[PDB]
């Protein structure tokens, strides 16, 4: 049969720099071969066709190139909106021979400058202490790189109730931002006094707290 | 979206920009956070198909051919075919690459039956100083199928505007969150259980 | 889908000469070699009934077989090739060339100007074009061609599923001869379909390019008719104008399956016909003996 | 002879395919018009004083 | 490049950047200061040869077809013969514009042999008055073989690098001269008799 070899997995790089991604066919498919960029939760976007001819409206930085079993796709001069997963794919007709498969994907990620997270803390509604189930959310706003998200109340750490979400590089300045949300019975939320919500990026480390009553 | 499984499914072509019959059409695949994959192509003659080697029968092109539809069938559905379902026109009447993707149809396989979204209004309390720059939003658990729409006061200032992803919990249910600044208003629609509430602006 | 008919359509004319082949090649069996037999044997009863040209066709089958198996061992290259004319090499044995129809107008006159014209402009072109080729390609390799177990068939006809250029065919295999133009007009360079892929829609031909040999103690005589005048009238005499004599030995020939140069008389097999003991008598000189045929028209020699 | 083959088919996609593409196709044309010139002009035109 | 009168000499191809047997190569010819002379082209089939009227057999290509080069035979050589020989791919298979130029290869004839260069140390003496711009250099003579190779304290500072054009005096010898410029160093050599001296910095 047919199938795509596509390397690597994921790959980091700096704004303004180069990246390589590599696509490799079990069979010979005639540079017949396509790119496609992904963003998420987006459409995919055509890129190049036939190995390398530049799909209409796209920069000329993205160049792809080989013939074969083995073929080739760098972005130069990259930019912050170039994040995303970029896919390749075969549509090989000879008339008798059929191959068609898409690549496992690559996933870019830009470092853009170093920026510090600003965190915040949301308190439950009324309506939410009912039925004894209580979300309260802790986001995290403009950062980059990676941050690691710590809970902690009354001096405890928690290792359940948490889950978090990381939206996409902003297309800008290459920030993500976070929502991690905590839940636990209304019981044990008011048995409680205060929670608070650490964020950590590197040595640096952000912290939030809020009251019982009111916020 | 709904399915049970071992159900069956049937999906439809949404791209609607030129007429169906005399183009290269495939049906694309893509799991959540997964790679996309090709499921079956159709050739502008209608009777040849392509097919991958695992789909073995599983799944079946046709068109309506009067509509100017193109339709895909689904049998023995696992949790392996929980994906987003596209319909990909490939950008001449043979095999080709694909420059016109559809919008996709969420499909989920579940034993749980379609769930209204539980909405609050999540909000820093009025008791704590009011700064300069304040945050509001709105928050969506409790649902089952996937889909959600997150509009703002009929969206006249999206200036601000950042949903979040969908997360499942241990149950199965997702839940969401958004959230907005403005100087010192919010509608959330699930339309598979035709739930449309919004309040406490 | 235009690829997807020309399969189908090609499909249709190649599986009979599959199936005729496969007649011969199911029922010929190689036992292993030894001092008592030295060749193959060939299942009469199976064959039913055959001429004695078929069977020794059959036969050259089988000793193609051999080269026919290590070409299709090539099978994956052969459908990978996107050039009319391209030479296959693995191990430096037995090199294997491959021709391709039409390939030359899909690479010189379809993808240049894909740019130029419509998609569906472009795509009535190819049909048109893949069409022509089978309307041409059918006159050699559809049913009129009956016995495909046969090395009877000139090369210039074998030529026509590459659109007749049996020049190309011819010196890509590298043959090279004086005679070349003398064996290709007489129909002596023949060729054999040996394999018929009916999955690849590809063929493997056997070209047989023989020698000329002068028929020793051989001539043939022509001879110039004239008009004479008898008892006042134009007459002609109604003789061979072409005489065979080999060995001293007198006899008819059938010209016009052979190739006549003005040094000598080429043949791809012996037609010699027998004469008349009158017509011999007169040809040796009982000018008696030979008829005559009265002169109306107002141009004969 | 070929030459409005060579005006109009090969020079002008000169540019559009490679020198090896160019020059196969050429030699492919010259074969097949010695392939169909040989019917009249071989060794069948026996006697070319008439 | 030394050669004698009514000797004989091999020469080859130096481009190197392609397989020499799928282009159109000619071997092109200019004596010192005079015009390009186009003396021989090759076939890719490699029988085939062309000729200009005036070589009448004394020049003669041949390639090795398996290293990969293309050699350029001479017999009964004259000093109308001295030149540099150049090896020029010509753009194609068959005959056509030359767009890729092989470095050249110096031929001398004459009856004196191979002749050691003489290299002194030009500058300035030390009792005039230094002025802030200075000049300095070296200076080659006596030596037979055209090439020669002018490089300074391994050429680190090319800036003001200034080699000449080489001269012949009457006795059939060659000599230059080099100067540079710095704030207030010279290395040369000549392969045909294999001498690189260098002092006096
Ligand atoms: C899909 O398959 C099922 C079972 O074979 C059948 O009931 C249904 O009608 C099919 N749908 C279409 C659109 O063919
Ligand atoms: C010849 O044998 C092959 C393999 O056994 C079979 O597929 C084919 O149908 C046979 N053909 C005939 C004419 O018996
Ligand atoms: C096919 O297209 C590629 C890219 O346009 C080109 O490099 C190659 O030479 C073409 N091959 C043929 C046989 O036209
Ligand atoms: C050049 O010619 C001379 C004399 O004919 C001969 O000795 C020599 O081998 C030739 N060199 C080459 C490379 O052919």
């Amino acid at each position: 049969t047919g199938v795509m070899t596509q390397t690597p997995a994921s790959v980091e790089a700096a704004v303004g720099g180069t990246v390589t991604i590599k696509c490799q066919a079990s069979q010979n498919i005639i540079s017949s071969l396509a790119w496609y960029q992904q963003k998420p939760g987006q459409r995919p976007k055509l890129l190049i066709y036939y190995a390398s001819t530049l799909a209409s409206g796209v920069p000329s930085r993205f160049k792809g190139s080989g013939s074969g079993t083995q073929f080739t796709l760098t972005i130069s001069d990259l930019e912050c909106a170039d994040a995303a997963t970029y896919y390749c794919q075969s549509y090989y007709y000879s008339g008798i021979t059929y191959g068609n498969a898409f690549g496992g994907g690559t996933e870019v990620v830009v470092k853009g400058d170093p920026v510090a997270p600003t965190v915040l803390i949301f308190p439950p509604a009324a309506d939410q202490v009912a039925t004894g189930t209580v979300t309260i959310v802790c986001v995290a706003n403009k950062y980059f790189p990676d941050v690691t998200v710590t809970w902690e109340v009354d001096g405890t750490t928690q290792t359940t109730g948490i889950e978090n979400s990381k939206t996409p590089q902003n297309s800008a300045d290459c920030t993500y931002n976070l929502s991690s949300t905590l839940t636990l019975t209304s019981t044990q939320y008011n048995s409680h006094k205060e929670y608070t919500c650490k964020v950590t990026q590197g040595t640096t480390s952000v912290v939030q707290s809020f009251s019982r009553k009111n916020c | 979206g709904l399915v049970k499984p071992g159900g069956t499914l049937t999906l439809t072509c949404k791209a609607s920009g030129f007429t169906l019959s005399s183009y290269w059409m495939c049906w694309v695949r893509q799991a959540p956070g997964k790679g996309l994959e090709l499921i079956a192509c159709l050739y502008t003659n209608g009777a040849t198909t392509w097919y991958a080697s695992w789909v073995n029968g599983r799944f079946a092109i046709s068109r309506s051919t009067s509509r100017n539809t193109v339709d895909l069938n689904m049998t023995s559905l696992t949790a392996a075919d929980t994906a987003t379902y596209f319909c990909a026109r490939g950008s001449g009447s043979g095999w080709s690459w694909f420059n016109i993707w559809g919008p996709g149809t969420l499909v989920t396989v579940s034993s749980g039956q379609p769930k209204a979204p539980s909405v609050f209004p999540l909000a820093p309390c009025c008791g704590d100083t009011p700064s300069s720059t304040v945050t509001l939003g709105c928050l969506v658990k409790g649902y089952l199928p996937e889909p959600v729409t997150v509009t703002w006061n009929s969206g006249t200032l999206t200036n601000g505007v950042r949903t979040f992803p969908s997360v499942r919990q241990s149950s199965g249910l997702y839940s969401l969150s958004s959230v907005v600044s403005v100087t010192s208003t919010c509608n959330v629609a699930h339309p598979a259980t035709n739930t449309k509430v919004d309040k406490t602006v | 889908s235009v690829m997807e008919n020309y399969k189908t359509r090609l499909n249709g004319i190649l599986t009979p000469i599959k199936g005729a082949l496969e007649i011969y090649k199911n029922n010929t069996h190689d036992l292993v070699g030894d001092v008592r037999l030295a060749g193959v044997i060939m299942a009469g009863v199976a064959i039913g009934i055959a001429t004695a040209a078929q069977i020794t066709a059959g036969v050259a089958l089988y000793e193609a077989m051999k080269n026919a198996d290590n070409i299709n061992k090539l099978k994956s290259s052969i459908e990978s090739t996107n050039e009319a004319v391209v030479k296959l090499q693995e191990t430096a044995e037995k090199t294997v060339y491959v021709l391709t129809a039409l390939q030359d107008y899909i690479n010189t006159n379809l993808v240049p100007t894909i740019d130029k014209i419509s998609c569906k402009q472009t795509e009535l072109s190819l049909d048109l074009a893949l069409s022509k080729y089978l309307s041409d390609l059918l006159f050699v390799f559809g049913p009129n061609l009956q016995d495909p177990v046969s090395n009877s068939m000139t090369i210039q006809a074998i030529s026509q599923a590459f659109g007749g250029n049996y020049e190309t065919l011819l010196r890509t295999l590298g043959y090279a001869t004086e005679d070349f133009d003398d064996l290709l007009e007489s129909d002596s360079i023949t060729g054999q379909i040996i394999y018929v892929d009916l999955s690849s829609y590809y063929i493997i031909v056997r070209v047989y390019f023989p020698i000329l040999t002068e028929i020793q103690q051989a001539y043939i005589q022509e001879l110039l008719p004239v008009s004479f005048n008898n008892d006042n009238s134009e007459w002609i005499s109604i003789v061979p104008n072409f005489i065979l004599v080999r060995n001293t030995l007198i006899s008819n020939i059938e010209i016009g399956f052979c190739l006549i140069t003005k040094r000598s008389v080429i043949c791809n097999q012996d037609y010699a016909t027998p004469m008349t003991n009158n017509m011999r008598e007169c040809l040796t000189g009982s000018t008696e003996k030979c008829p005559r045929e009265l002169v109306v028209s107002s141009h004969v020699p």
